[PDB]
């Protein structure tokens, strides 16, 4: 198993099966390696597939 | 071109990261030598 870096983007990180989901206990805010503050419980807007 | 507004939504993002500096168009021929339809 040999690895190297090239001009192509790195898309092997993936989810890593780090399952965690909660929106009622109000402990900590973090997403995609980006921390901060905020509460996320509900929404009515519709997004796009992209 | 018709007179109207239509926003082009994205379809798929390709993470290739290659060096390309040219393009070439491929056309299709109809066999019935060969015949080509009307296109632009
Ligand atoms: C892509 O090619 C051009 C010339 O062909 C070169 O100047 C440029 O450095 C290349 N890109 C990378 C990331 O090396």
């Amino acid at each position: 198993l040999s690895f190297e870096l090239l001009h192509a983007p790195a898309t092997v990180c993936g989810p890593k099966k780090s399952t965690n989901l909660v929106k009622n206990k109000c402990v900590n805010f973090n997403f995609n390696g980006l921390k901060g503050t905020g509460v996320l419980t509900e929404s009515n807007k519709k997004f796009l597939p992209f | 071109l018709p007179q109207g507004f239509s926003a082009l939504e994205p379809l798929v993002d390709l993470p290739i990261g290659i060096n390309i500096t040219r393009f070439q168009t491929l056309l299709a021929l109809h066999r019935s030598g060969w015949t080509a339809g009307a296109a632009a």
